[PDB]
């Protein structure tokens, strides 16, 4: 229970959760604006 | 020292965006105000990535 | 890889591998503004043809092509279409010209999609292709005399 | 050679020589990515009319004017052509528009034309172009001493 704090405690791997969380939300309101957005 | 930024306040105004094309959907007869007001929001949001 | 032993092309094709940083800028925020640009020119005027790979065509291959000189005109406005009632939902629609435009185009606020292509053809033809000559011109000043020892 | 005795156009064209160094490198990147190119994208995509010099036509004299900004795109790309049964051979085809571009073409895999075509535009509208005014402000800054000294 020593290298997952290592690793996930690291100022790139917290950076690199914002980017992909980030994207996400982008590709989740595309989604929702281009193709199914009821009226 | 929130309001001196500029990032703080483009996220503000990308969530300002999104409260005002919530408000206009939700109304029945705007729908299509706030169809078009989410698509400059997803631009604001986009430009966040630089 | 053949030819950099010869005299006179030989330091111009090494010094073309230490230009493919600024490219690869330029690919950033390129990629950052098509996306921008493309989905809000799709949801602003929604088509009724929504099959997937032509929705991704006309996102990220109109814009693509719009830098190269190649602006399609009669499938994003009102004032080139013939109007119609060609669908069966509230509101106005229009019919674009050519099969991946979709087949009807909504009316509504299209002087809004005219100032997104005056934006996007600002900032991808003056601001991006301009300031990318400024960097190819400041790197090779610089490289220039490290490639001819290198080569 | 008249006009170089000029006082204000005569240093001017005396300069114009000494930068065909650089275009004749830009010729030689030029011409190995026109063969690249061209060669692959008339492979994937099989015509039907194949004379000598309409599949020299087709290889050298499209991409040459793609960069440009003439670029076809009803001639190589299945959702502008109309479909058809126009062969006789194992496989699907099309129809595409114009009397140079073949009779049919084969309509396997045409997403790699389109990424075929996107690769090109990069490379010469950007990479070359780009990398061509670089060089050539460069050279000029250089000689711009000894041509006045020359003239
Ligand atoms: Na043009
Ligand atoms: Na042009």
């Amino acid at each position: 229970s020593k290298r997952w704090s290592d690793f996930w405690g690291a100022p790139v791997t917290a950076f690199l959760g914002n980017v992909v969380s980030y994207l996400l939300f982008l590709l989740l309101f595309a989604h929702v604006l281009l193709v199914d957005f009821q009226p | 020292l929130y309001l001196s930024d500029t990032w703080n306040q483009c996220d503000l105004l990308a969530l300002t965006c999104f409260l005002l094309g919530v408000g206009c959907r939700l109304t029945p007869g705007l729908f299509d105000l706030g169809r078009t007001v989410l698509c400059l929001d997803f631009m604001i949001f986009t430009l966040r990535l630089l | 890889h053949i030819f950099t032993v010869n005299k006179q092309l030989g330091p111009k094709i090494v010094i073309v591998s230490k230009m493919m940083k600024d490219v690869f800028f330029f690919l950033f925020f390129l990629c950052v503004w098509l996306v921008a640009y493309g989905v809000a020119t799709e949801g602003i005027l929604r088509p009724q043809d929504r099959s997937l790979p032509s929705i991704l065509r006309r996102v990220f291959y109109r814009p693509y092509l719009q830098i190269f000189g190649q602006i399609p005109q009669e499938e994003m406005d009102v004032a080139l279409m013939i109007p119609g009632n060609c669908s069966m939902e509230r509101g106005s629609w229009a019919h674009p010209e050519g099969p991946v435009a979709g087949s009807c185009v909504s009316q509504y606020a299209n002087w809004l999609v005219v100032l997104l292509l005056i934006v996007f053809l600002l900032v991808a033809n003056i601001l991006l292709l301009n300031l990318l000559i400024a960097m190819f011109s400041y790197t090779f000043s610089k490289v220039h005399g490290n490639s001819d020892l290198y080569w």
